[PDB]
RNA sequence: UUGAAAAAAU
RNA sequence: AUUGGAGGGCAAGUCUGGUGCCAGCAGCCGCGGUAAUUCCAGCUCCAAUAGUGUAUAUUAAAGUUGCUGUGAUUAAAACGCUCGUAGUUGAAUUAAUUACUUUGAAUAAAAUAAGGUGUUUAAAGCAUGAAUAUUCAAGCAUGGGACAAUGC
RNA sequence: ACGAUCAGAUACCGUCGUAGUCCUAACUAUAAACGAUGUCAACCAAGGAUUGGAUGAAAACCUUGUUCAGAACUUAAAGAGAAAUCUUGAGUUUAUGGACUUCAGGGGGAGUAUGGUCACAAGGCUGAAACUUAAAGGAAUUGACGGAAGGGCACACCAGGAGUGGAGCCUGCGGCUUAAUUUGACUC
RNA sequence: AAAGAAAAAGGAAGCAUUCAGCAAUAACAGGUCUGUG
């Protein structure tokens, strides 16, 4: 976006809302 | 080089749509490069509508309407005064 | 598909600078898209950058602060003998004091003007305003 | 993006960050040759066409990893 | 002309001497075969001038000239725009004064 | 004289000394008298004239339009374009837009640092219509390897020794020049290494 | 040799054009980053470095 | 067809667009020998057979002299202009003529 | 409702 | 001491007689249908100079053949669409050949650029012989394996 | 094939009618087969709205949030272009190189001839030269023009009055005539 | 909200009160060299 935000540390939302391969970090949101 | 954006039809994600024939000239034009309209008119006009009134076997009896859909091609169209000529800038209007 | 690893990254570098970005993303990271960045590190062109690890050849975050003018890559890697390097300096390069060209040899990744010193040639990857 | 229909899908399973049959299921082929009864199928008949060839390119490949002897060859 | 002056020049200096005279607009005029075997025909002005109107009759300065050429003949025509000294007003003015 | 802009009455009271200075800023010269006072003697060039027709209902409004650039030898240039209906005021009105568009010249040497600056510090090209010129630091022996229209224009700018490309309809002489007066004006927009 | 030494920006340290008149200057006791919106909060950024801000721009967009 | 090791593709792609140019294509097909009425001689004699005069195009008028000259070594008829003014009563009837191209290439 | 054409160059 | 020109490209005449879309000039744009800056002539100067016009062919301009270096909506030009062999191109990761790269050896002279050398200068010539560098493509031996092709 | 209209009409307008229009089986393989925009891949400003899913609140449908795929749309003071325009590229290109395939080299001749091949056939695919010519063509500006539209005006017309054209004569013009019947002007 | 439009009364005169002269930018290859020293 053109309001840069910072990437390398992603808030705690905005990694829950992104998509799960999208992630900084790509995570399951599987449980068990 | 293209006067319209859309090419004047207005379908997009599809190769053919069906022909239809226009209601002035019978001419086969397809689906969505015709002009639809939607006309509602009283079988009875407004300088008659009371003269039934005076004279009705009936009680409450309301006149019904006629639901007719015309749809002309671009060459009866803009003859018939339906749609006209308009700015180069003032085509992209579509309301 | 994925053809060159390298010139996907670089591009994407020189179209955030063009876009006055802090910081781009470049989710896969050779050992090449690592060394080259460090040949542009040397010259002060970006100020450093980090190497996620996601297990799948993560994700590189460059730091650049409006510097960097032109990064490209270079389509099949020619083979510059040391003789050849004015050729080149004068077509890629803006001017004698400007450009570095960077280049692959069996001594490890090196740039034009070091290059030239270690006497030696190779392949190129591609260069940077 | 698929093989021969242009649609770019990205759903995915997605591996943890911790560590604590496929040529024979193609053979879709049979299902198909449905051909006899249904000659006139003109659009079952190309997409039989598309799977013959995806059988016809793990063989090559399944081949080079010495997985199936290199006499393999599909016929129905 | 006669001295062989182009016209850009040597009306161009007359048409500015009537400038700066108090004169408030001028109008020179030149036709004939100055250029070529084609006649052509040039129209110089300054400054403010009036064409409809009485005051035509009551602010011109008009006088028509010829002169010959050695090819032919050349017509000048010279207008002035007169100003307050020959006094009368102007049909449209108000010039009000303020206490 | 009489100016009416704040900069211009700067420069009449003697206030502001070198042109540099309002470029350096940003500020818009919006007088040509201005540049009358900071930098005299400017040598004055007509690259030529062309006469454009507006066809009407009774003739052809014929006029003529006037490309002229100035600029003395030293690293500033100007161009300036205008239209009328009397040759003397096209070159005259051409007079002044030249002179309220002109923009510094940076030049740098080729291979050593020797006195004094002959050429462009690095390559750029003129972002014009059609035509596109390209502009190569060149060494202290070549001179201005342009064509004519382009070389009478690099001369005032200052520039001495320079190689030039040409690509597109250059025998337009309306975009010639303002190909090299672009590639020229973004001079000092590029940022090269030592400028950090 | 250089005629002037040229002013840079202060929000994505590039050089400023000679010519850039969208350009501004302020000062308390670049042309294309203006009209794009991005002068508003780049100037955020800046400001809250040197402290005449304290708590406008959140943690997580300060680079 | 950027490939390092794609210099045949780029190689018969050129061979095959060269084809298509109006000039070189003339430089290698054999015609020049065959239906060149010169060849590749920069003069030709010949002998003179009638006396014509061409209109000129449709802004011109006027009428252009000149002679039906059969060669000596194709036996071809060509059209050759008079040179000069008046100069069709220097030309006589069986006589060497010497023929030679015009301003335009071949 | 009908309604065809305007010799070449300056 | 001549050749060609004196409307624009391209240097040079706002000179006088005839011809009246006819003769004609013009590589191109054009100039001539009775007032020719271009024709046939009379006077002058413009470029070159033992030189100068002409016709053909080679190269550069031509980023109009394009690896460096083109264009593909409308100027010319994306196969009607898909499958597919040859061909080209093929994601990251490891602390036996070949290619690549640095060196050498050998490598006809003449010639290319020249080292030196007042044929009076120069073109020349070698009257110390430049180490003279030359070898693109291949081949021989060698330091390195980043990028690469070959499969256990 | 008749009937109209027209100078003619062998056409538009009206009436009738064989092939065809429909299904089967076998051929043909061309279209403005068009988004006149090849296929795959990375980055890409702001905004509304739509189709099919997944995840929360609101308790299958309806309102709303996050996200994936799809056909599109609005703005751009930015990027490109020769301009129209394009932005889910026609952007990241003289600061020129992500990978691959096809096509084009001024306009005619001409997709013609010959040759080869496929088809029952019409025809399709591959496909030049001889010769001829300074233009052909693309996007936008002004003007003019429209048996194109919209808005106004004029004894232009409507409602009329006087008439001219018809008759004799004055006069001018063309024509004939002559020694000369002098000449300029030829729709407003 | 306005420039304005219309009726009637008064007024000698209320359509710009009526009729007239001058009347711009640009053009015709319109007529006159049979008007001229």
């Amino acid at each position: 976006p053109l309001i840069e935000v910072d990437l390398l540390n992603p808030t705690a939302a905005s990694e829950a809302k992104a998509h799960k391969m999208k992630r900084l970090v790509p995570t399951p949101n599987s449980y068990f | 080089t293209s006067k319209r954006r859309n090419n004047g039809r207005s379908k997009k994600g599809r190769g053919h749509t069906q022909n239809v024939r226009c209601s002035h000239c019978g001419r086969c034009v397809p689906k969505d490069k015709a002009i639809k309209r939607y006309q509602i008119k009283n079988i009875v006009e407004a300088a008659a509508v009371r003269d039934i009134s005076d004279n009705s076997a009936l009680t409450k009896y309301k006149l019904p309407k006629t639901y007719m859909k015309l749809e002309y091609c671009v060459s009866c169209g803009i003859h018939g005064r339906v749609v006209r000529v308009r700015s180069r800038t003032d085509r992209r209007n579509r309301l | 598909v994925r053809v060159n690893v390298l010139a996907d990254a670089l591009k994407s570098i020189t179209n955030a600078e063009k876009q006055g970005k802090r910081q781009v993303m470049i989710r896969p990271a050779s050992k090449v898209i690592c060394e080259f960045l460090n040949v542009m590190m040397k010259h002060q062109y970006i100020t450093d950058y980090t190497v996620v690890d996601t297990h799948r050849s993560g994700k590189i975050v460059v730091n650049l602060n409006g510097r960097l003018n032109k990064c490209a890559v270079i389509s099949p890697r020619f083979n510059v003998t040391l003789s050849e390097f004015d050729k080149w300096e004068a077509n890629l390069l803006p001017s004698r004091h400007f450009g570095a060209l960077v280049l692959t040899t069996s001594y490890g990744i090196l740039d034009n003007t070091e290059a030239r010193a270690k006497h030696t040639g190779g392949r190129i990857l591609g260069f940077f305003y | 993006g698929r093989m021969y229909n242009p649609g770019r899908g990205i759903s995915r399973r997605c591996i943890p960050y911790r560590r604590s049959e496929d040529l024979y299921f193609l053979m879709r082929a049979v299902s198909v040759r449905h051909l006899e009864k249904n000659k006139k199928d003109k659009d079952a008949k190309y997409h039989l066409i598309l799977i013959e060839s995806k059988i016809h390119r793990l063989t090559r490949y399944y081949k080079s990893a010495k997985v199936l002897e290199a006499s393999f060859k599909y016929d129905a | 002309i006669a001295e062989g002056l182009p016209v850009r020049r040597a009306v161009g200096s007359v048409m500015r001497l009537i400038m700066d005279s108090g004169a408030k607009g001028c109008e020179v005029s030149i036709s004939g075969k100055l250029r070529g075997q084609r006649a052509q025909g040039m129209v110089f002005k300054e400054g403010y001038m009036i064409k409809s109107g009485n005051a035509t009759r009551q602010f011109y300065s008009s006088a028509v000239r010829c002169v010959l050429l050695r090819m032919g003949i050349i017509g000048i025509k010279v207008t002035i725009m007169l100003d307050t000294d020959p006094s009368g007003k102007n049909g449209p003015a108000a010039r009000i004064p303020d206490v | 004289w009489t100016p009416v802009t704040k900069l211009g009455r700067l420069v009449k009271d003697g206030k502001v000394k070198s042109i540099d200075q309002i470029f350096e800023f940003g500020i818009k010269i919006k007088e040509y008298q201005i540049v009358d006072h900071l930098l005299p003697g400017l040598k004055e060039e007509v690259m030529t004239m062309q006469s454009v027709q507006k066809q009407t209902s009774a003739g052809q409004r014929t006029r003529l339009k006037a490309y002229v650039a100035i600029g003395d030898h030293n690293g500033h240039a100007g161009l300036g374009v205008k239209c009328a209906k009397e040759v003397a005021e096209a070159i005259k009105g051409a007079m002044i837009q030249a002179k309220l568009a002109m923009v510094p010249v940076r030049r740098g040497y080729w291979g050593a640092t020797i006195g004094e600056v002959h050429t462009v510090p690095c390559k750029l090209t003129g972002a014009c219509g059609s035509v596109r010129v390209r502009l190569v630091p060149a060494p202290r022996g070549t001179g201005i390897v342009a064509a004519p229209t382009p070389k009478k224009f690099l001369i005032l700018a200052g520039i001495e020794d320079v190689f030039t490309q040409t690509t597109g309809h250059t025998k337009t002489l309306g975009n010639f020049v303002k190909a090299t007066y672009d590639a020229v004006r973004q001079s000092y927009g590029f940022q090269t290494k030592d400028l950090w | 040799i250089e005629l002037y030494i040229p002013r840079h920006c202060s929000v994505t340290h590039t050089l400023i054009a000679a010519d850039d008149h969208a350009a501004v200057q302020i000062l308390v006791p670049k042309g294309s980053v203006r009209k794009d919106g991005i002068s508003d909060h780049s100037l955020n950024r800046q400001f809250q470095k040197d402290g005449f801000l304290k708590t406008v721009v959140p943690k997580n967009m300060m680079i | 067809a950027r490939g390092l090791h794609a210099a045949r593709k780029m190689l018969a792609q050129r061979r095959a667009n060269k084809w298509a140019d109006k000039e070189w294509k003339k430089g290698k097909l054999v015609t020049r020998y065959k239906c060149n009425p010169l060849g590749t001689a920069s003069h030709a004699k010949g002998l003179v057979q009638e006396k014509l005069g061409i209109e000129t195009k449709q802004p011109n008028s006027g009428i252009r002299k000149c002679v039906r000259v059969r060669l000596l070594k194709n036996g071809k008829k060509i059209t050759a202009f008079v040179p000069r003014d008046g100069s069709l009563n220097y030309v006589n009837e069986n006589d060497e003529v010497l023929i030679s191209g015009f301003g335009r290439r071949g």
